[PDB]
């Protein structure tokens, strides 16, 4: 009967399953989840200052369509865009629109710097009744829509702007595209018009097509959307015999440094989170999440597998 | 012993149906399974080794999983020439074990 | 090429003796161990015994031990199943496999690789 | 495990040990009993905690990035921006697939590395006075009160003391 | 003379060399090659449903030239262009040609809706000696060349179309760039054509250009093929006064979900795989390959080095 | 090997050894004989089999794509669409270079331990009848016929039979 | 007092701190540094073949502006844009001046093949104020600037080039948009010119717009410069009847095979290194770097960390 | 470590050693030495080399790539080509962390192995004329001169030597 | 939920005895270790008394050892510090703490969970 | 024992600051310190175990870092609930050691 002391290690009744190099399922005592797959289904308004467009998407708020009256002089870290967005004035196109919308929501900024511009010999403040505002024709806030001079000639416009400023500036512009010979004499009196914007380095110039397109808000015409870029020193034109829809001022470009934007429908909460998805926020210390791979923020990396159990503990045998 | 339990004992289907069997033993018997084809009369064929390596000429609609205590085998598109009897066997030690036959009839 | 040959398998009295022989042909026999494997008439696969390489180490099923007799040849490359005091419990269709050679090495504890046609032992 | 003494040479683990990972289990003329070890405990969870700080800082934050949704066929920028982030993500998944699987595999040898360093400086301590069972447990071959039992769990435990008693219980 | 009992492993005559974390050339028993490096030569029909143009590529299957007779209604998993296809027809051009031959092999069908439109006040179904079917005067089966009256005007073109079905349209049609302005006004009679297609969301209008260009199928002209896309519930419409290439209907935007066109030159077999290469089919149970970065299917990961060994066994040491 | 028994005090393997990966090899008065052992070959093969199920699994399976040859310079977009194909070709070559040679790393180190493990169980036995060569043989300090040799081979062996003789040959 | 053997292992007195899978500071005896942070300053002329255009960008050395003489027919591996590179000719835009840039970086080469063409009914050998080689009124060196006839019209242009060689040739061209319409009759007589090159395969037709742009060397007007590929077999036709800037040649098509551009501000060496950076060259044998994102040759890879420490020892306790 | 060597049992190192990675240290009557044992430390260098020539092998060479740069937002095209380049170099940073991170971890645990390695050469070379102190020191219970010493350190020592003499001294 | 209630503190003369209690409430007490930490007033926290599971191995600081005695009740899940031989150095904030929990197991080495109100000792 | 240093002693710093504490011991305490936010008159509330593990609730900002000798507590903005006196504690062996006190006042 010598004495015996034994040695051994702790087990518990029920272990968690764990993936090794050689095996699917070894059950060891205790293991921490590593991917995240869970949200709040709201938006947290903290630390990343958010701007609801909530009728208006970010280009409609740029151009300032009757809706976008609460997005003026917005600044954020994310804007969001919902899918309720509704255009609500002239009916419009922009060529190579993807990239007007990221770099407005790069700049995170919707501060609208006006100017003063003398453009001679036209007809200022053109409204449309398919551009209502209050029960009443109107038109995009940061846009003016130029024609001839009433029972006179469209005076050829040759207006300059110097970039003082050390900023670069983005200048929103658009043509008139008409609907028959009628409504391009009727207004501009031009048979074609033509209107050419440039800088010292880059340009650009059109001329518009006159014809039918679908009716949209009862209105046949389209006005395609420009922008132009006038770094510091340099100096840009707009040049038109017809069909110019001039500009307010310009927006100035800022830095990205947490700029973007989010399509999401959920709503905006009081929660505090510092990751964003399009589904809601992620409040989670995990490395990995299955939640979507649209992640805004401080978020884990997005993965395909929705568990990941990394081995916190011995083999549990009991 | 190691009892192996193939369930279920039988069943019928058509041709282009998901065929699932499992085999269900009582020790950790580690990955060492091995499916095997039985047309009445004839000897055996192996289908399946280590419980989830294919054998060499076997279709690749064979397949098998499992790993210690629950085992499967799992047929995508079923032929004609796959109407048989199939059993599995324990490989872990001795004695050798094998199945009560999980046989595939026509529906 | 490759297939393994039985015989022996006849129609015997309870109490008395067989001896039933699996050929090889188109492997090396003597690496592999072997093992008998009988399917009783009516159930399924029941293994009844099997032996190394060499032949020194025999592995035999609890209702057969001390009763059958396992043993192999090299210089004919075939296994013997002797078979004493037989009764209608051991009327099975016998079945010589191969157990699969895995990696490098030819274990004697693997699925069955190939098979016999199949020898029917009938005891009335 | 590597060391084959968890999942090996110690048939299982203790449920009732719940102060500690690993533990003395000894039977004396006074009785028995069951205390946890500090050393060999504090030093796993180090090990577990240390890799799991490693795993849990935070250096992923991205604002602006590509569109990963799309509403309207485009073709070839598309097919790009599309297969740019399917060949991201599919690394990620790999990444961390992998990780995990690797971090376990160690874990568990340091864990039963751990058990086997207990058990081995036990060995070294009595030296002469008991012998390897082989399940994890030493053979006292002389008395061994649970002052001498604490001694042996708190390092004080003095082999010459009971020399000549255990080598003659042992070799006769 | 006590007796010993030793313990020990086995060893092979030749065993196979490894790389490890401290060394490029380890003996072992055994491994396993894990990056494949043969192919069948030949494309697997099963169990991807494949298409040969074999002499027209995907784009002139759509618009259907005259070889492309047995592509109509086809549908696909991969299609398959072949290094042999020709132009059969009359000379024409593709802006971003890229992108609209990757929209028609993700939908992987080449199924056309036909529809009757009433072009009012032209001629229909023109042919050219530059596009043959049959030693005669054709054109593209899914494009019609719409001429002025004969000895009449070109009257003017406004049809429209509403987009009733569930699914995406997807519009083909072209504008015709004539050599000479005898041929502008021999065909449309207009000095200067124009061609506007358009929906509410988005637009396209192309006035045409006469020049010469080089003699493709004894021709100077050539036609610049468009595509118009349209959602259910929105309109298109095909506005011309000259220079027109009409459409006879559209094509139905399908689902990606293994819709793909590659480039290879293998005869198709008669194997089985679920994987293709531009160099054949690739059968193996293998993680990795060497064979080709172009891999459609259930594939191998491509990767650089051409052998891979992974150590199935301990260390050989005879 | 992290253990040293393989290429280590093991001197060199057996060719003769075919039906197992770790065996036994004896001489007593009756002669010699070699046997394997399952429990050690069994394990070493599952881990190598798990391993290997693991490096299997088809995971991989695009079918639209983004173009990797081009008949024309194109510029931008061009070089863009390469130099991702390129990005990605590299980081998985890296992945599949870095896994095969870590997986065999730990191949020939697993290995290495089952036979130490095995090593070590045959030393817990015999426990004070034997000793340690050096060479991974036990100088058996007592009579061991071919049914005493078995008994060391399938576990069933207990030293309290032969420890009177044993001790008394090893001190004297 | 029997005698005693230990076993231990060497120490030193400072050891070096690295990372596991378990510590974040673990001394251990030696450890290499596998981050290099250190780089020359200079850019070494070893092995890589250098071009330094030093006042002339890449574009600006292709057309033959003033101070790009030093330049023709320089073959590179690395070409060289310097910050202080400046416009020195005609104010000029580049559509999709990016991809020119890259195609000519990636061919390596500004070997001319100069052509002779034959302008039937224009002046030919234009010069303008703006563009000034020593004190006179010049012209891009590898464009020719076409006028009408003296006192006479802009005879219909109608050159065509087949494509002998074995090579794509690369054509480099322009169109001129004049500022008034003084101008644009001034210089080819029509109201409104056209400019369409063209291949078998591919096209592009330009009519100009007038009007008028930021002053830039007193220079009002415009030149927009375009390119079209020729394979072999194929022909070009430049079909204009006014503003064309017509080629004198073309470039050579080379294979990309270390050819690129690197846009840095520092001198060039007399040092051997593999690898360069906008930064300077690196000279190491490390994996990794924190130098530069911008690493042209055998060069490490960029990572985020500034010290990665490998472990060349066992732990270090004195 | 994983063996608990180094950092273990071997209480700390020796700044004497300056020949070798790991050596003996004795006291016999004659005096007190130190020599390094070179097999143990080439071991564990060409392990080390061995894994140091590995991370070394110069494998990339690009010149034409995609603009990292750029001096006017753009929008689409350069959200992507600065994405691509941003993933990438996470991917690269993250493949460089872990090799770190894991190379340590095993070449910590080979050194740790080595000198566990050596520690169990020298206690199968005496056998039963030595007891192991615990401290990596074994108390050789017979009269072991310089010579004597030499022969424990270059593999040629006989125990049979001083068995008689080594046994009667530690049983009694 | 989870919250540990002290009492017992009250003024109390230098040489005398008192016990203070600490009920716990919302977790298994009984599977916890437990510590005693004081907060001189004026000075920062001072552990002074610190218990195992089952009460067996018991913790002091140098400065109590052989004059104050922890113990603690499984049937009232309650923590007991009773002192004796007080002085005025004792004097001091007590708190009654649980050290944290980890992967598996219940240490009573660590950082301290939760804390109880604080319950004051003076000694005049 | 083992002593515990905590520089500074105090500290006043404006909402914002990148504030920046050191515990500091004798012996090998590899990655058992624990941080503790007081206020006066109430108990500690524990806010990094593992000296580095964030507590379940405590923001993020609060960050803890050090391995063995040198430890340090590391806030990156500064909140005005946060206004509080700062407690280390060792937990390798007993007995349990604690700091002198690092008190954030208002700048
Ligand atoms: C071209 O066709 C369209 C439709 O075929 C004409 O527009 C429609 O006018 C009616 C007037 O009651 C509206 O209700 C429809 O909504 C319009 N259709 C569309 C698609 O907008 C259009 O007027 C025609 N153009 C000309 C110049 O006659
Ligand atoms: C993230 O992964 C989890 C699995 O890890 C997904 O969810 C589970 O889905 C199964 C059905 O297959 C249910 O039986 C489980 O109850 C679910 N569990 C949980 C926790 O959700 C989950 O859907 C994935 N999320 C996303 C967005 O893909
Ligand atoms: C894939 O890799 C293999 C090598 O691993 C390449 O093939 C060999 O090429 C060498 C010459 O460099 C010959 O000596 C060998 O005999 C070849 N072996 C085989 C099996 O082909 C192979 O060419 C690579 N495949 C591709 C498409 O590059
Ligand atoms: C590369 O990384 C190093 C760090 O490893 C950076 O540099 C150091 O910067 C710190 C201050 O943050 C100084 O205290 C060190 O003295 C610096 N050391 C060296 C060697 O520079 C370095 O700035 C990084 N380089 C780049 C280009 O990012």
């Amino acid at each position: 009967g010598n004495p015996v002391i034994c040695l051994g290690h702790h087990a518990v009744e029920n272990g968690t399953s764990v993936k090794t190099l050689t095996d699917n399922h070894i059950e060891v005592v205790s293991a921490k989840e590593l991917v995240e797959t869970n949200h709040i289904n709201e938006l947290c308004p903290s630390p990343l200052k958010l701007v609801d467009g909530q009728d208006c998407d970010l280009i409609n708020g740029a151009l300032g369509s009757p809706g976008c009256d609460h997005l003026q002089d917005t600044t954020w870290d994310v804007f969001i865009e919902r899918p309720t967005a509704m255009d609500t004035c002239y009916p419009f196109d922009v060529p190579d629109y993807q990239s007007l919308r990221s770099i407005l929501a790069s700049s995170g900024s919707l501060e609208f710097i006006a100017e003063q511009f003398t453009w001679n010999g036209v007809t200022v403040d053109g409204s449309s009744s398919a551009c209502l505002r209050g029960g009443r024709n109107g038109f995009f806030t940061r846009l003016n829509w130029l024609t001839r001079v009433k029972n006179g000639n469209y005076g050829p416009i040759n207006v300059t702007k110097e970039n003082t400023g050390s900023y670069v500036r983005l200048y929103l512009w658009g043509v008139h595209h008409p609907s028959s010979d009628t409504e391009q004499t009727d207004l501009y009196k031009v048979a074609t018009g033509r209107v050419t914007v440039s800088t010292r380095s880059d340009q650009i110039s059109i001329i518009p097509n006159i014809g039918s397109r679908p009716r949209v808000r009862n209105q046949s015409g389209r006005i395609s959307i420009y922008w132009t870029l006038v770094n510091p020193g340099d100096s840009i034109i707009f040049n038109s015999i017809g069909n110019l829809i001039a500009p307010r001022g310009h927006y100035k470009i800022n830095k990205s440094t947490k700029g973007t934007v989010l399509k999401s429908d959920k709503k905006i909460g009081s929660c505090t989170s510092p990751c964003l998805t399009d589904k809601g926020s992620i409040q989670s210390d995990k490395p990995f999440q299955n939640v979507s791979r649209i992640a805004i923020g401080n978020c884990p990396k997005y993965v395909k597998q929705g568990s990941l159990m990394l081995a916190t503990g011995m083999r549990n045998i009991p | 012993e190691i009892v192996l339990t193939q369930s279920p004992s039988s069943v019928s289907a058509s041709v282009g149906d998901r065929v699932t069997i499992t085999c269900r033993a009582t020790q950790g018997i580690s990955s060492w399974l091995a499916w095997y084809q039985q047309k009445p009369g004839k000897p055996p064929k192996l289908l399946i080794f280590g419980a989830s390596s294919l054998q060499s000429g076997v279709p690749s609609r064979f397949s098998g999983s499992g790993s210690g205590t629950d085992f499967t085998l799992t047929i995508s598109s079923l032929q004609p020439e796959d109407f048989a009897t199939y059993f599995c066997q324990q490989a872990h030690s001795f004695p050798l074990t094998f199945g009560g036959g999980t046989k595939v009839e026509i529906k | 090429q490759v297939q393994l040959v039985e015989s022996g398998g006849g129609v015997v009295q309870p109490g008395r003796s067989l001896r039933l022989s699996c050929a090889a042909s188109g492997f090396p026999f003597s690496s592999y161990g072997m093992h008998w494997v009988r399917q009783a008439p009516g159930k399924g696969l029941e293994w009844v015994a099997g032996v190394s390489y060499d032949g020194s180490y025999k592995y035999y099923a609890d209702s057969v031990k001390g009763r059958f007799t396992i043993s192999r040849d090299s210089s004919k490359s075939t296994l013997y199943l002797q078979m004493n005091s037989l009764r209608p419990e051991d009327t099975a269709v016998y079945y010589c496999a191969r157990p699969s050679a895995i990696f490098g090495i030819y274990i004697i504890l693997n699925g069955l690789d190939v098979w016999g046609q199949g020898t029917t032992v009938t005891v009335s | 495990g590597l060391f084959g003494a968890i999942a090996g040479f110690i048939e299982n683990g203790w449920q009732g040990l719940i102060d500690g990972w690993y533990g003395f289990r000894h039977q004396n003329a006074e009785g028995t009993g069951t205390a946890a070890d500090l050393k060999s405990t504090q030093a796993a969870i180090d090990q577990i905690n240390g890799k799991l700080n490693r795993l849990i800082e935070k250096t992923n934050e991205k604002y602006h990035q590509i569109e990963k949704e799309f509403e309207q066929v485009e073709g070839r920028i598309q097919d790009l921006e599309k297969y740019v982030e399917d060949t991201k993500i599919d690394l990620w998944s790999y990444n961390a697939e992998l990780l995990v699987a690797l971090e376990n595999q160690h874990t568990i040898d340091v864990t039963d590395s751990e058990m086997n360093k207990l058990f081995e400086r036990v060995r070294r301590q009595l030296r002469e006075n008991a012998e390897d069972q082989g399940n994890g447990c030493f053979e006292i071959f002389h008395q061994c009160d649970n002052n001498c039992i604490e001694s042996i769990r708190n390092g004080t435990y003095d082999h010459n003391i009971y020399r000549d008693e255990a080598i003659n219980n042992r070799i006769k």
